């Protein structure tokens, strides 16, 4: 959106959610983040963020639900995997 | 030569590039030994 | 002490047209002596050289830089290529090269004036070149380039005295300057008698309307012999300075010999001239 | 015991050699007539391992609008002389919002005081960006891409703004120029050249020994705050605790 049609109005916006994003992480409390990345999403340009707002209310109804499995061993992927899975090199070290 | 040589060293390495080859090398023995007869850079338009 | 740290130390690495110019402060960093040489467009893509006239503003406008006269020279090099009609040929002579590129990117835009040195021999490109010309393997490729700024050379330094002669002066007079008074409209009354100033001034005509319109750089080896003309005359006006007759006597002998030598060659590039080799 | 020393036949011999190219009263002294000069890289050259104590002296002495100046000089010193990056990053966390109130809502003054603050800003994202990443608050760079596309006459600005966006967006090359020519109808080949300059000099080195002629002594009590005396170099004066 900075190579064709500016669009200051939600470019603003855009930068000022990067920042929000860049300089803090997010914890419970999300609320605010859920508030401002629909007061972002006046601009429609992607179907991609569609996806992402079900990630969020997702997140939202699991952001209530935390206190009945407060005690659950979860597998999460590793660092291979969400390479493999995004897309994005490997440089692996020794292999000693 | 020289001029090439130094830009043998930046865009390329220590081994000759392609135009190092392609520019002469006069062999440094093609002179015309002149000083069988000595004479000079003077106006020898005076003597005529 | 000159011992830098080169630009490349501090220049991002990740961009293009600031590692170009690395290379040149390099390369003029490197010689000991002045490179009078242009091996600087041996380095900068034909596609922005017209990046050279705020590079040398931006070499005067600010104070580092300690070298601000040959970003100058460079420049004018490049303003008397395109007096010529000559990078028209030489964009039009790598087209195929562009070609290679656009078919082995999935997508490029065939531009109009290509990221490319102005060598024609740096390269691997040279055989997608190379489908006429074979020369291209052959020194009137570099010749081509170093005789372009000889006559450059001489350009700036004959009419600085056809300047001097028209402001010409009985102090601050000299033999090739009574030679230009006999060109020139303003003459003064001594010794008439030299009309050379023409004769080594016709030649730079010759060359420069023939190498505009030759179109061919496939000839018989023609720039190689465009060059030891260039150090002849050269050597001729050094020695016109002052009183000396007798050595112009072994200047129409050469230009004979050079022409009886391209004419043993072949080389189709005999009509322009002699009559003034024989004036 | 042991404390900072300085020979001063030596600083002019360094003077020669420098110029032919091209108590805490006296640092008080030294920092504003250094300050409100323009060449800053030959004052470096002299006064190598005292220089931590001015920079300390211009975070404290602000003068309630020297600050511009105090990032401008900062900023120009950073890439010769890697050791201010401490003071420098403690200093923006109190001062930044000074610099904010001038970018927003501009000044309706002299475009400067906007343009050494942007150009010191692109040296501290150039130098390193995972440090300098908090201290921009890129929507009013954007608001004032805006105003002065809107309006005329300023072509230096906004080629600052926006390449101090490049590097804080990770952009690459094309993006680059075709975004510069959708906002317009240069810099990085310089500050290299300032660079290589300065390492055109040769290394300066202590005497560590009270010499038979001129020289400065700077004791442990006359250390500022935020950099630390020690037997050798000075050192900065980083960190909360700090109870005796």
């Amino acid at each position: 959106n900075m190579k064709l049609s500016p669009n200051a109005t939600a470019i603003m916006e855009g930068l000022n959610l990067l920042k929000y994003l860049l300089n803090n992480i997010v914890t419970p409390e999300k609320f605010q983040d859920f508030r401002n990345r629909f007061n972002r999403f006046f601009s429609h340009l992607e179907g991609h963020p569609l996806l992402k707002t079900m990630s969020m209310n997702i997140e939202k109804m699991t952001e209530i639900i935390t206190k009945e499995a407060s005690v659950k061993f979860e597998w999460f992927d590793g660092m291979l995997v969400k390479a493999v899975e995004k897309g994005h090199w490997l440089i692996l070290d020794n292999a000693n | 030569m020289k001029s090439w040589r130094n830009v043998r060293k930046v865009i390329s390495g220590d081994e000759e590039i392609f135009t190092e080859k392609l520019i002469n090398t006069i062999s440094d023995d093609d002179a015309p030994q002149s000083p069988r007869v000595y004479r000079t850079g003077m106006s020898i338009d005076s003597l005529f | 002490p000159d011992m830098s740290i080169p630009l490349k130390h501090y220049v991002p690495s990740y961009l293009s047209r600031p590692c170009i110019f690395a290379q040149v402060h390099d390369i003029l960093l490197l010689s000991d002596e002045e490179p009078i040489e242009e091996s600087l467009a041996a380095v900068i893509p034909i596609s922005h050289l017209g990046e050279v006239g705020k590079w040398a503003n931006n070499v005067l406008n600010c104070t580092e830089y300690s070298e601000k006269k040959i970003a100058e020279r460079l420049y004018v090099f490049i303003t008397f290529l395109t007096d010529m009609g000559v990078l028209e040929k030489i964009n039009n002579l790598y087209k195929p090269a562009n070609l290679k590129f656009q078919k082995a990117l999935g997508l490029h835009d065939k531009q109009l004036t290509e990221e490319t040195v102005s060598l024609t021999l740096n390269e691997y490109v040279l055989p997608t070149v190379s489908k006429y010309s074979d020369k291209i393997k052959s020194p009137e490729s570099l010749y081509l380039l170093s005789s372009l700024r000889l006559l450059l050379n001489s350009l700036n330094a004959l009419k600085l005295i056809n300047e001097k002669s028209t402001h010409g002066k009985i102090d601050e007079l000299t033999y090739i300057e009574l030679s230009a008074a006999a060109f020139n409209g303003r003459h003064l009354k001594n010794i008439p008698r030299i009309p050379i100033f023409c004769i080594l001034y016709n030649i730079l005509t010759v060359m420069s309307e023939n190498l505009k319109t030759e179109s061919l750089f496939c000839g018989s080896n023609q720039y190689q012999y465009y060059w030891d003309l260039l150090v002849i005359v050269i050597a001729a006006l050094e020695t016109a300075v002052t009183k000396d007759e007798a050595r112009l006597r072994v200047y129409k002998e050469l230009i004979d010999s050079w022409i009886a030598s391209v004419k043993s060659k072949s080389d189709i590039e005999i009509t322009p001239f002699l009559n003034i080799n024989l004036e | 015991q042991d404390r900072i020393l300085l020979d001063l036949d030596v600083v002019n011999q360094r003077l020669i050699l420098f110029n032919s190219a091209f108590t805490s009263e006296n640092l008080d002294n030294l920092a504003g007539t250094i300050l409100h000069s323009r060449s800053i890289t030959g004052h470096v050259f002299l006064y190598k391992h005292i220089f931590l104590e001015i920079v300390a002296r211009w975070i404290k002495d602000s003068k309630k609008k020297d600050y511009v100046l105090v990032i401008e000089k900062l900023a120009s010193i950073i890439t010769i002389f890697p050791v201010a990056m401490p003071l420098i990053e403690d200093y923006l966390d109190k001062e930044n919002d000074h610099f904010i109130t001038i970018l927003q809502n501009p000044s309706t003054q002299k475009d400067s005081d906007m343009f050494k603050i942007l150009l010191a800003y692109y040296r501290l994202l150039y130098h390193n960006k995972e440090v300098f990443a908090r201290f921009i608050q890129p929507d009013i760079l954007y608001q004032l891409v805006d105003l002065l596309t809107k309006e005329q006459e300023n072509q230096v600005v906004i080629f600052l703004a926006l390449k101090v966006l490049s590097l804080y967006l990770d952009m690459g090359e094309k993006t680059l120029n075709d975004m510069l020519d959708t906002y317009i109808k240069f810099l990085e080949l310089n500050e290299a050249k300032r660079c290589a300059n300065f390492s055109k000099l040769p290394s300066v080195p202590e005497c560590f020994t009270i010499e038979k002629k001129s020289s400065y002594f700077i004791i442990e009590p006359q250390d500022l705050t935020k950099v630390a005396s020690i037997c050798g170099v000075i050192v900065p004066k980083v960190h909360t605790h700090d109870k005796v």
